[PDB]
């Protein structure tokens, strides 16, 4: 039992590092896209006055 | 929608 | 009657800059010489900015703009009941002019503190997920916030359909007259609701204010205020109203169009700075008036569409701040077979049980508590770890209770039937029943239980001890499926 | 002489003055308007034109309308004559009871007091709310912030704060209703007629509270200046009458929100979250007036709305540096049923030093926070595995924290209509005595739901034996009551004949009612 | 107080006072560095100073940056913080030690002003709120 | 897209029959107005789209 849980809990740290890797790529994309979105909202409000 | 993807990295990192 | 004249300087994208018209007021209806109306919104020192109520193709450079002298108004009164009007008053159902009606302003100051009283009497939706967990009193603004197709319109239509069922049984004073404002919707979609409301019979008490997607952006911005002005006739004269602003999300987009084209500087998501004031001006007109002012009420149901369950949206966060309660509708609850897909953990009612049925104030208190115990134990048996047999009791009973709150889309249950249905599920009488046929078990519980025991619970409003035992002794003389 | 309107764009009005422009922050009056329209000069545009924000709606303004300069800022009545009254942003009575007595009206604009007349005195304000008075205790004379998103209990908590510390104390009270629901401002008004805080008629002088209301239907120029009007009533009680005064402000977020609604129309480029560029200094000019001076003391309780349960947002985040006690309310505590939904970790006070509240209060509060933090680090593994592999040192601190979590919950006297239970006032000694029992294992045998919504630790023992009796009394109604009672439950048609039928008219009354209103007026 | 100067530009002060107060306190602290003694300059909130400088630049209509901050807002803090030095023996050998304080929100050091001051300074003392509720004090990460 | 409706609207209004209208990439009509709205001197809406979307 302990040697199949050892092989099962190493297949789920792999699966929680592959999911964590796809989720950090997804977070960095949203981090980049929300800095671009909040910046375009600032330039548009400034170009409407200048 | 940038906190729902940040609280999932909270989940998978402790799992 | 001297009429001031303004020469159009330039006209583009539904906005016309007008030279002259110094006498024109802010928010005044103007008249172009093409016949199309307009509203003077920003009075600048050199020109007037006019939003055009219609198609700006007929307006040329140098056209004559006449002012009408009047702030924008709509016909209010009982003659608007049954008719389908456009964004400002004018009927589009092809049934002639609005007879027996009176023109009143669409931008009225909301009734202040000394003109209110406490919201105490209930407005029954007929949706038993609503009337048990998130109950709504008369004079309370309640948000129906949800996803693109989460049945938000169905919750609102069932409130309108149910008022027709209530108006045939109550006296003349406590009758609810509904107004449905459809902003930015399809015209085919609106015509399916007028077809439904005449087939149901709800069109006798309903005004249908329609600002479709083909209409100008100042006709969809202004249509919630024009429908609220029609709805405020019943509030101001002692009767009870029910206004539904379907997609206030689409009113803010039409208001963002006029603001961006009148050159107002953009805020978050290219939205006007006073967008919060756009919806707080409107929703604060839903009030329960004092008995010095007639005692009339106006109950609002704003509808807000979210994108991916993102209630952190700019316009969504504004209306959650304004409204009292909140009916949050979830997409994954919709497809799990839970209809209406109400997120009970996220749906509140700030009036609370002060303005609900007393026959369900005592029965649905244990309903929302057993559903609160059902939520966290279902997150742990989602994995498949272990069982406790007291955890499995609240995981099994709440599965009856979740299956009990499911309802048919076009049928609104009366409050007396809903309390009996919730009693049969919260007093254990719908145990020994499979979890799958509770959607069909409760048709027996409504039919086989006596039609004269609903009359006592309707007239008393409360399960008396002479009825609390008599109906639980009738909830045993019923034949349930399977058993 | 008098200026004339030159531009009306939304709530922002430009007034052109031929000669001697009014000062910035001075009040202007538009005559010929349907209602009293007061403008306040925000800035000098430059070509003998001021730019103003309106205190009412600008619908019906005309370019060329005469504007009269009052040579002063907005002046409101302050004094004893305002106790028991509701005021406008501009000092008008909106409670339908005559005019205000108005002994020495005052400008709503002034500076912060000084650095020299600051009071460095810390004494605890006992509230009775045991999550407050244990972990983040309030200061008698300091600023209190109630944070939280929409629907977590900011009002329910500020209402329980009114009848607990303002219902019996030495001085006066001011409620500044800033941009909130008119319904709950009417609920606050009628609650204080019944509790005798506001008295009407000839007993008006014995009132202990002044309402200043600027609710959500008002324009952004109005809601931006209501807190300054509520300050000015509270600053007369502190500076002139020299006495203690309580100041409750419902959503000071709405002061920052109202300034951002007019900001882009005043010609300002937007900030990072779409807020006004002067967001930290508009807020700082308001808060630095709410201080305890050497003359008197203003104990301030401000609700702060966080927009999407987001304390990262700059309008709550700027408010955090201004307060002495930041009670943070959380949605996750509210969804669990614990009310008041105070986050026990995120709530921070400056009265939580051991040399201020003693060591027997500091170590209990530091001990409760330790057990509640360890449980949150264990709840990562409880929701995955299920509390079987913690070696019964960490299993004991899970059951100790679960008792501590419910023992922070408390029935409020103003939530009797909501919770359905009578409210409890917990003294400060009974809070320290109770939580030191749960922390040191004195009450391990009691159930964890006996701590839920009770007063103190002697009501947990009063509820635990009650709970045991309740479940040992379940097996007695399984014998009888189904058939043949002693006729206290009569037949069905007996009850249907007692039903008093209403007159269902079936005419709707409408078209003869409308003509009756037509021949009237 | 026998060794401490306090430069206080509070919240009711104008945004030019809060912008100039780290530079005013640094010039008072540069006296001890330039005369061979040792100084210790602490900025209670560097982030608060940058909010005050963002106010003047948006109002002077200078072009906005990533978080609406000015382009030189890195030059704002670097020109201030590079004045904390250890001088050579032919300049008295005096010193100035800086402790800028940056308040993060939800503990992200990816914030615009937080990334700037991390670049300028030598080290960082990260204080974590999770360790603060665990009894650790100072909650130093 | 308006040229395609006009052909489909003649068969509906005048000829009075049932038409099958297939529009490939309806979003392109929105995108082409967004390439134009920048040059018509209009303040951009959310995501850089034309305000009149
Ligand atoms: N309780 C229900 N039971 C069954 N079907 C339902 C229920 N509620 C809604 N529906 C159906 O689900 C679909 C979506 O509902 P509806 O159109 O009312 O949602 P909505 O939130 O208004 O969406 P939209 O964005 O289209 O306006 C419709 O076909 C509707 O009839
Ligand atoms: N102390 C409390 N006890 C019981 N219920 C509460 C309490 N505080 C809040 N609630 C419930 O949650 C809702 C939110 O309270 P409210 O003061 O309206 O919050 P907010 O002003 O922060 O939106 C209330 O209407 C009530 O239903
Ligand atoms: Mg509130």
């Amino acid at each position: 039992e302990h040697a199949s849980r050892m092989s099962a809990m190493e297949n789920s740290t792999k699966s929680a590092g592959e999911m964590l890797g796809k989720l950090t790529l997804d977070y960095n994309r949203k981090r980049q896209a929300t800095i671009t979105t909040e910046l375009i909202e600032i330039i548009a409000g400034a170009s409407a006055l200048m | 929608s940038n906190q729902a993807v940040k609280q999932r990295i909270r989940a998978i990192k402790n799992i | 009657p001297v009429i001031h004249l303004g020469r159009v300087l330039s006209v583009g994208d539904g906005i016309a800059r007008v030279y002259g018209l110094k006498s024109v007021q802010a928010g005044e209806l103007v008249c172009f010489d093409s016949g199309v109306k307009g509203m003077a919104l920003n009075l600048q020192a050199d020109h007037v900015g006019v939003v055009v109520f219609g198609n700006d193709s007929v307006i040329h450079q140098g056209d004559l703009v006449y002012r009408t002298g009047q702030i924008v108004n709509v016909p209010i009164g009982p003659g608007t009941l049954g008719r389908v009007t456009d964004g400002l008053g004018q009927p589009i159902d092809g049934k002639g002019p609005l007879t027996n009606v009176r023109s009143s302003l669409v931008e009225v100051k909301a009734p202040g503190i000394i003109a209110r009283q406490s919201v105490r009497e209930p407005l029954f939706t007929g949706v038993k997920a609503v009337d048990a967990l998130v109950p709504i009193g008369r004079g309370q603004r309640e948000l129906i916030i949800g996803d693109r197709q989460t049945g938000k319109t169905a919750v609102a239509i069932d409130a309108i359909i149910h008022q027709k069922n209530c108006n045939e049984q109550v006296p003349k004073a406590q009758r609810v007259y509904c107004v449905y404002v459809a902003v930015g919707q399809k015209r085919s979609t609106v015509a399916q609701l007028v077809k439904l409301f005449t087939q149901t019979g709800a069109m006798r008490y309903t005004i249908m204010v329609s600002a479709t997607a083909s209409d100008a952006a100042p006709l969809q911005f202004l249509a919630p205020y024009s429908g609220c002005a029609m709805a405020e006739y019943f509030r101001d004269t002692g009767k009870h109203g029910l206004i539904i602003y379907d997609d206030l999300s689409k009113q803010s987009v039409a208001y963002r169009q006029m603001s961006l084209l009148l050159r107002r500087p953009p805020g978050r998501e290219a939205f006007p700075g006073d967008v919060f004031y756009l919806h707080s001006r409107l929703l604060e007109r839903a009030a329960k008036l004092s008995k010095e002012l007639g005692g009339g009420s106006l109950t609002a149901f704003p509808v807000i569409e979210t994108q991916a369950g993102d209630v952190s949206a700019y316009i969504a966060t504004n209306v959650i701040s304004i409204t009292d309660g909140q009916i949050f509708l979830e997409t994954e609850l919709f497809y799990k077979g839970i209809r209406p897909a109400l997120n009970v953990g996220l749906s509140v009612s700030r009036v609370g049980s002060a303005a609900q049925f007393p026959g369900m104030k005592q029965v649905a208190g244990t309903l929302k508590l057993e559903l609160a115990q059902y939520r966290e134990v279902a997150a742990f048996a989602q994995f498949g770890s272990d069982l406790d047999a007291a955890t499995q009791y609240v995981l099994e009973r709440g599965a009856r209770l979740t299956e009990m709150l499911k309802q048919k889309q076009f049928a609104p249950i009366p409050i007396e039937r809903q309390t009996v249905a919730v009693y049969a599920a919260t007093k254990g009488f719908l145990d020994k029943v499979r979890v799958q046929d509770i959607v069909a078990a409760e048709e027996a519980v409504i039919s086989q239980v006596n039609p004269a025991v609903f009359k006592i619970l309707k007239a008393n409003g409360k399960i008396t001890p002479a009825l609390d035992a008599h109906l639980k002794a009738e909830l045993r003389k019923v034949k349930l499926p399977g058993a | 002489d008098a200026g004339y309107v030159s531009q009306v764009i939304g709530p922002v009005v430009d007034v052109r003055f031929d000669g001697e422009l009014p000062s910035i922050l001075s009040s202007l009056e538009v005559e010929g308007h349907s209602v009293r329209l007061v403008l306040e000069v925000a800035q000098h545009m430059g070509d003998n034109t001021v730019r103003c924000i309106a205190m009412d709606s600008t619908d019906g303004l005309v370019r060329g309308q005469k504007v009269v300069d009052t040579g002063s800022p907005i002046k409101v009545p302050v004094g004893r004559g305002t106790l028991g009254r509701i005021m406008n942003v501009i000092g008008e009575p909106v409670d339908e009871q005559g005019p205000i007595d108005a002994a020495d009206i005052w400008s709503i604009h002034r500076e912060a007091p000084e650095f020299t007349e600051q009071s460095t005195e810390q004494e605890i304000l006992v509230t009775g709310i045991k999550v407050v008075d244990l972990l983040a205790p309030y200061q008698r004379g300091g600023k209190i912030g109630l944070f939280g998103g929409a629907g977590v209990g900011k009002t329910v908590l500020i209402m329980e704060l009114i009848n607990n510390v303002a219902k019996a104390h030495g001085g006066f009270s001011v409620f500044a209703g800033v941009g909130e629901r008119t319904r709950e401002g009417n609920d606050l008004y009628r609650e204080m007629i019944e509790s005798g805080v506001i008295k009407l008629g000839a007993e008006r002088g014995n009132s202990k509270c002044t309402l200043v209301y600027g609710q959500m239907n008002e324009p952004p120029g109005a809601r931006a200046r209501v807190a300054l009007t509520g300050l000015t009533v509270a600053e007369y009680f502190r500076d002139i009458e020299g006495q203690d005064v309580l100041l409750f402000v419902d959503n000071i977020f709405r002061f920052t929100q109202a300034n951002s609604e007019v900001s882009a129309l005043l010609g300002r480029i937007p900030s990072a979250v779409g807020y006004q560029p002067t967001l930290a200094t508009d807020l700082g000019g308001l808060q630095e007036r709410i201080t305890t001076t050497t003359k008197g003391s203003i104990t301030s309780v401000q609700a702060v709305y966080v927009p999407a349960d987001d304390l990262t947002d700059p309008a709550p985040a700027t408010t955090f540096a201004h307060l002495d006690a930041t009670t943070v309310l959380s949605r996750s505590i509210a969804e669990l049923g614990i009310y008041p939904a105070v986050d026990p970790l995120d709530s921070t006070s400056r009265m939580l030093n051991p040399n201020v509240i003693g060591a027997e209060h500091y170590n209990v509060a530091r001990g409760v926070q330790k057990v509640l933090q360890d449980y949150k680090n264990l709840q990562d593994i409880i929701a995955i595995l299920g509390m079987d592999e913690l070696s019964e040192e960490d299993k004991l601190t899970v059951a100790r924290a679960r008792k501590i979590q419910r023992f922070l919950s408390q029935p409020f006297q103003v939530a009797e209509v909501f919770t359905g239970t009578p409210g409890k006032y917990v003294d400060l000694a009974d809070t320290i005595s109770g939580f030191q029992g749960v922390l040191t294992g004195k009450y391990d045998d009691l159930p964890e739901m006996a701590f839920y919504m009770v007063g103190d630790i002697k009501e947990v023992k009063e509820k635990a034996d009650k709970m045991a009796k309740d479940i040992a009394s379940r097996k007695e109604a399984d014998n009888k009551k189904v058939s043949e009672e002693l006729k206290d439950i009569p037949s069905l048609d007996k009850l249907v004949s007692e039903i008093k039928e209403v007159v269902i008219e079936e005419d709707d009354g409408l078209e003869e009612d409308f003509k009756a209103e037509a021949l009237s007026s």
